DNA sequence: TCGGATGTATATATCTGACACGTGCCTGGAGACTAGGGAGTAATCCCCTTGGCGGTTAAAACGCGGGGGACAGCGCGTACGTGCGTTTAAGCGGTGCTAGAGCTGTCTACGACCAATTGAGCGGCCTCGGCACCGGGATTCTCGA
DNA sequence: TCGAGAATCCCGGTGCCGAGGCCGCTCAATTGGTCGTAGACAGCTCTAGCACCGCTTAAACGCACGTACGCGCTGTCCCCCGCGTTTTAACCGCCAAGGGGATTACTCCCTAGTCTCCAGGCACGTGTCAGATATATACATCCGA
């Protein structure tokens, strides 16, 4: 039983294009894409959590972790989404 | 009476059904006798698709009959 | 009267039909006995997914495009128009591999 | 008890938050997880992919398409400054190449 | 059974084909030595950490994962085959 | 043993006192009663060849009685020219805004009485909200030329800090009344001296500004949610304020009324803002982000030229989407 | 009084034009051009300036004003410039 | 009076610096644009005095690497004088010209 | 506190293979960086495998083809023998 | 109770066992770790700090010096081929250049 | 209905059955035979003119009285000159060893009659020391010729495989006895039949071999040590052995005499050797290992030329080592 | 008696002590009031540093002297 | 090829502060034991890799020609090197000051862990529309006049 | 320049298979508690970053001159592009076989965790030698002749 990220590019693709389908081909490239920056920031988010000599990573670990892997205005864009989602986590 | 289960894999049985026994009490004996699970089994029946929602004899199925067991697998 | 092009124009017309494409240039078999017989180099019996031998030929193509477009600014640096053999070992070593 | 409410839906996400903090807590990454990590993860993963899905539907457009292509990801993101920095070193299959030939090479 | 000579089949339209998706308008006669050769030492190097990644998971086939894994650590890393 | 001079309107004019206390290493509070003097010898344009024979570019500025000199022909030389009160002449009437030139140096001059130790202000938690730094002359005076503010609007500078972003905004600008919040403690106690500092210089001119008030507080608590959205232009300092309170100001901002003018250091969206099912709530939606011209000096942190945005809010970009729905 | 802070302004001509020769001169390259000068300032003020900011976001990571030999040390190492003797 | 021909004492100044390994850039010179590219962040900053020495030891290896390489390119066009066009040429193939 | 380095294990091997030559104390550090950087190289490619193949320990099976694919050629075939024969007189002992 | 044996000393190491095995648990690399993996590790930081050790004092002999230098661990490394290709990407401090002119450069 | 020769020294000759079992697709034991009577056509100088009216590269071997042909002027015409054998002339004295020419052409043949099924040599557990390979004749031919065995030398292929190398080693050394190993179940029955099917074939030309035997076993075994230890010359092919049977090995080898030669695939010691305090129990020590010259085709596995290699013991190494010890 | 134990923070107390009190019965009294451990002080007894093996007769130390706290720690 | 001159290696005095040795202590590594679960191993199943075959035709190879670009030589002028004299500011050393890094001690709130529940996502399934391919339509582009 | 001719875009048509939607059914995520320890926070200590002084002199700066190198131009010439045939073998579709990847079950042996113990390594003190420096002499390099 595999899993990926299908439903959920497929998802965000109807919202930003509402009538445009994807290739098979084109989101087996999505998902080695998510899988690809996930690890790329979860991999800087551990070592500044062992530079630091803490245990936990945190949303200010993954934070910074943005800043230093994204270029320029993904960084600006991706911090000001990823806050945002915090606060209507943590209130709703 | 009785219908022949035959396998892709040359493995002929004998398995005593009965009019009113639905696909899914078919699929229920294979794995009592044999082994396999319930989702990977089908019935060729003149190339028929069957459904686990009627009987065998919903679908004009004489006695004896030779029924090639499709084995499909969870995935590819 | 058999009319012909001056030479550059096909040339030109081949960047812009390949420039287009995304297929693979390598004819597949031939890549693939390549393949085959690097690995005799261990022993012995390797039996390579056809997904795989796909993924080899995607990098190997990807490799070789991607140096001869550096191989081409070393020969426009040089007033030349011909890629030469020189100019791909000075943009091998710039980029670090052939030291 | 309560009716489940996934935490996507309350972070107002498209991507998973549960399955992005199974995701850390099984890859050796720390001793522990915070609450608001995977919320802030999955806001981002969001985000890069509808990035590139919005430049990969405007290239879909273009070429008069209605399909996504592995070509039109990767005009989607050479044609983009910021996005060839990412994937500078990526290379995508069945991607092809940005149409550029130097001005040199041009007859007169 | 012994395979031999076969950087020979990556045969010269080939490489010319090659030159033109990279943009060459002209290319010299002795290009085609000299590509074959950067192309076995680069093959040589991804084949040699794909064959050592299915050492090691005690196969005897090359997945296309061995292959994305061996390309990952050389900094080229290879979007979809499965990464 | 001190110098005092006289208020060309009539009011408590100056009390300077003894040895010129610190203003930098080596200025000491000299050159700066000299280049007073220089703005009252203007508009009036009397002095410029009234005390022609007299004034000069001279030495000798360490002493006293050389001190003496150049107030002496202030308060006694100021009353020949004076002395025609008299029946047809009053000097000015008040209804008269600064120029630029003096303006500059009116608020350069509150700057130096009231900030006292100016190195006090670098106190702050670092890369939090509190951490410091000003906007120059020179690019609040391009900002007051860009918004064009009427009769009928209302400034709030959140954040003022020592509060000399509301004094050019009051001096410059016919508006009702204008406002200023700082919640860190040290420049909002430098501020209750500017605050009384600048009304008692601009009298002393005999000029004319708006009125203001500069208040301690938060932004973020729940009076000022009110009174943002009852503001026509603010002007904000969010350089280094972070994500998560600018993402608190995005929804105090959603409130404004038609053309909402906001300045800003960083801009609060983008400026290529596209439109879609996925960011209709975001506050870009609404506004339209221009970047001023960058000029040099413009902060006061850093020597490069940081430039700034202007925020204009119509809620018609939402009614141009919307229309291509169906 | 004057000021919170004194802006340091010019500072890369402070890297001199006999330092960027013999600079050259390790590279070993035997003649200079004019042009090279300026170049050359362009480049290591956008190298240099990428090592800190990565210096800086280290530092206000760990919440702590001063930046210190590591953080500059991970910051190479960060764009594959791993520095030895400071150090890890 | 004697005089060197022009090239003469340039080699010896090759022999002189690779010889060596101090660093080549003035020290205050250099930690005063440390200072002031620091300048971009608003907030006060410190600098522990060994990690100013790890800039300048980062920076000057840097350049002294990438004047190898322009040396490489100016060799390829026949000339014997680096040019602004071989350390542009030599940052694209090396990935950083972008 | 108190510290951690190799210096004291760097000194021991410098006076088997030079017994005559000493080590500066800034060449001493450099030392230490270098093997603290191939520790996290190497022991960062073996967590990597136990994650590929699924398994959850890191053995010296693991760091062998660590060694294997992180060091060039004849680096590669010296610290696998180096290394099996030193696992090999643990385990007799 | 038996007196105490190092596990260095029972490998024929010098470099310490019990601080690499240490070292890999503390690190999060994986969720357990085998007996013989931190004798393999040590044996390998071992053989490659005595190649480095064994040419850089090589180099300090031939510049008549007794001790070693950061100088003599960049002519050791860049010397040798091998090191050369895993130190390619490392900068050393106050370690200098390897003595090279291009030979069109000289003269005649 | 089947074929028969003539052993021209006198013995059980040779029994071809019927249609020529197959070797390959398309040689299917044809090409063989003619090539068989190419050796006894000479040395023996005396069939290239006797039969020259006769043999051709003709055509036509499909069939079988054609193949009755070529072999009835083997089975009657060989009579005419063996006829001369009174008294005054015996054919040939057993004391010649073959030269390279038909040493490489009876090898050839017993590995035809004996490997039957040579797909089965693949079955072995991969990157495991089992793995199948062998060397080619050109290697051993130039492995022979650079240890140069005297009269009182032993010889063992560890790891023998079907055993064509010893084969080939007791058929051009004047050696006392040679041993081949081997624990694979698989090429060790072939290597029975290899045993055999060599003895005939070479008592039928009437050359002269040395004394050798084929045994199953592990050479890692407490037997294996003392023999190792007693044996002048040790060919070995290490290839993918691995590290540790490796290290095994080396300290089996730790106790041969002077002037013990080692040939493997991989050296057992680094070509730079350099001694110091911390290697002085290694096996590098004590012998010198030299690179043998590279030739194409030299194994079986890979086209590209695999160089072996010769190590040969002499401990005065460590003797001309611990006298610079208090030398400054 | 007594002695003056200074410290190099400009703090001095009066520490009352014995002759036959060996160094580090000095060194043990001082984290009894103050809180600082003993590997951590020194006395300067005219530049003199001292060992924890003997007394301060053995000397020459007066009553009422001024002992100077020198603060050294753990590592640099 | 030869000669005056500047540069660079060789040799001797001499001196300091940094490396190497010794000592005391303490904390982290070793020894011993239990508990449980990860991985070894054996058995089974079926996908998918390998091999072969034949026909067709796309592409490779060598048919073979000539234009254009590489390269060498030459001449001119300018820009870079060398060197000398002046000027700026680095570098050293020293003192002084405080702030902020680093540490310790409480204590609390956040996260791991567990169990019960249940709905989202996955697998399988039919189906239709995009997209490829097609012939024949029109439009432009290169090249010799 | 303007026809001639080969290349390419443009416009309907056919068809086919892969995408996209439906449905059933887990199993993984969520809800609700408990627990204990990581980290937040306050308070303290004291190193080291910062600022300033004066002085000496090394290095930067500016100028001048000549020459060597860049660069533009010309000329030869050979090598690379191009297009039609007789040549090779890729590609395709098809069948066939069996190794080997993948799964499942059993179970054992290896590792985590615990407590106790103790000696190795770390800090501190110390002493002396190696290397930096200065001086003088000696030989290799450079450039005019
Ligand atoms: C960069 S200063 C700007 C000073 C002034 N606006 C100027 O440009 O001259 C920003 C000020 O905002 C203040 N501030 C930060 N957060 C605040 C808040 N939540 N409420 C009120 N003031 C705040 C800080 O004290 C800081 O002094
Ligand atoms: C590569 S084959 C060499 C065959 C033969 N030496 C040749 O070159 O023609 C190596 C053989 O060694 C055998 N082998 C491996 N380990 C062995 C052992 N421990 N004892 C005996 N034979 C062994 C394997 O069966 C394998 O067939």
């Amino acid at each position: 039983r595999k899993e990926s990220y299908s439903v959920y590019v497929y998802k965000v693709l109807k919202q930003v294009h509402p009538d445009t389908g994807i290739s098979s081909k084109a989101m087996g490239i999505m998902n080695s894409f998510v899988n690809d920056i996930f690890e790329r920031i979860a991999g800087e988010a551990s070592r500044l959590a062992h530079y630091n000599k803490r245990s936990t990573i945190t949303s200010r670990e993954i934070q910074t972790a943005v800043r230093l892997l994204l270029p320029g205005e993904l960084a600006k864009h991706a911090v000001s989404e990823g806050t945002k989602a915090v606060t209507k986590y943590t209130s709703a | 009476m009785q219908i022949f289960v035959k396998t892709l894999t040359g493995k002929t049985i004998t398995l005593e059904v009965e009019p009113s026994d639905t696909i899914e009490n078919v699929k229920a004996k294979i794995q009592d006798k044999e082994g396999i699970p319930p989702d990977q089994q089908r019935l060729i029946f003149a190339g028929k698709q069957l459904e686990d929602g009627r009987t065998l004899s919903d679908y004009n199925i004489q006695k004896e009959s030779t029924l090639h067991l499709v084995l499909r697998l969870r995935g590819g | 009267k058999p009319h012909r092009y001056r030479p550059g124009t096909v040339a030109l017309r081949e960047i812009r039909r390949y420039q287009k494409s995304t297929e693979l240039l390598i004819r597949k078999l031939p890549f693939q006995r390549l393949v085959r017989e690097i690995a005799q180099d261990f022993l012995t019996d390797l039996r390579f997914q056809s997904s795989a031998v796909m993924a080899l030929q995607e990098a190997s193509e990807a490799y070789l495009v991607a140096l001869f477009e550096d191989t081409n600014l070393c020969a426009i640096h040089a007033k030349r128009v011909t890629i030469m053999p020189k100019d791909i070992q000075l943009a091998r070593r710039i980029r670090g591999e052939r030291a | 008890r309560a009716k489940a409410k996934t935490r996507s839906s309350r972070a107002g996400l498209q991507f998973p938050v549960g399955r992005v903090h199974r995701l850390l807590r099984k890859g050796n990454y720390s001793e522990r997880v915070g609450a608001g990590a995977p919320v802030y993860l999955a806001a981002v993963l969001e985000y890069l992919t509808a990035e590139i899905l919005e430049l990969a539907g405007n290239a879909a457009r273009d070429n008069k398409k209605t399909r996504i292509i592995p070509r039109h990801l990767q005009l989607a993101i050479r044609n983009d400054e910021e996005l060839n920095k990412l994937l500078g070193r990526v290379t995508i299959a069945q991607g092809g190449v940005l149409p550029n030939i130097q001005a040199v090479l041009l007859p007169k | 059974k012994v395979l031999r000579d076969n950087i020979q089949g990556i045969t010269k339209p080939a490489i010319r084909r090659l030159a033109r998706r990279g943009g060459v308008k002209r290319i010299s006669g002795l290009i085609y030595e000299e590509t074959r050769g950067v192309l076995k030492v680069f093959l040589e190097n991804v084949i040699r950490d794909a064959v050592t990644y299915t050492e090691h998971a005690k196969r005897k086939t090359v997945t296309a994962m061995d292959v994305v894994y061996a390309l990952k650590r050389q900094g080229r890393t290879l979007y979809g085959f499965g990464g | 043993l001190e110098l005092r001079l006289k208020s060309p309107v009539g009011a408590e004019p100056a009390v300077y006192p003894w040895p010129l206390p610190v203003y930098d290493k080596h200025h000491d509070a000299a050159h700066e009663i000299i280049e007073t003097i220089r703005w009252v010898c203007e508009e009036i344009p009397d002095l410029k060849l009234a005390m022609e024979n007299y004034v000069l570019i001279d030495y000798d500025t360490k002493s006293f009685e050389s001190m003496q000199r150049l107030c002496d022909k202030y308060n006694r030389a100021i009353d020949s020219i004076h002395q025609l009160w008299k029946g047809t002449t009053q000097p000015m009437k008040l209804n008269t805004r600064p120029s630029t030139g003096l303006l500059r140096h009116i608020l350069q001059q509150v700057y130096n009485h009231s900030v006292t130790d100016p190195e006090k202000l670098n106190n702050y938690e670092p890369f939090s909200p509190e951490v410091y730094g000003e906007t120059s002359f020179d690019l609040v005076a391009q900002m007051i030329d860009e918004i064009k503010m009427t009769d009928d609007d209302l400034f709030v500078d959140l954040g003022s800090g020592v509060g000399q972003v509301v004094l050019q905004v009051a001096a410059a600008t016919n508006c009702k009344h204008h406002y200023g919040v700082e919640k860190a403690d040290i420049p909002a106690k430098y501020a209750e001296t500017m605050d009384r500092e600048f009304r008692k210089w601009m009298k002393w001119y005999g000029k004319k500004h708006a009125e203001y008030t500069l208040e301690r507080g938060d932004f973020l608590s729940e009076e000022w949610r009110e009174r943002i959205a009852n503001t026509s232009v603010i002007f904000v300092n969010n350089f280094a304020f972070g994500p998560e309170v600018d993402h608190q100001l995005k929804e105090r901002f959603a409130n404004m009324k038609e053309g909402g003018r906001i300045v800003s250091s960083k801009p609060f969206a983008p400026l290529n803002f596209r439109i879609n099912s996925r960011n209709l709530s975001d506050i870009g939606t609404i506004m339209r982000v221009v970047e001023l011209s960058p000029l040099k000096g413009s902060v006061s942190w850093t020597g490069k030229p940081v430039s700034y945005y202007l925020h204009t809010i119509d809620r018609t970009i939402l009614e141009n989407y919307f229309s291509s729905l169906k």
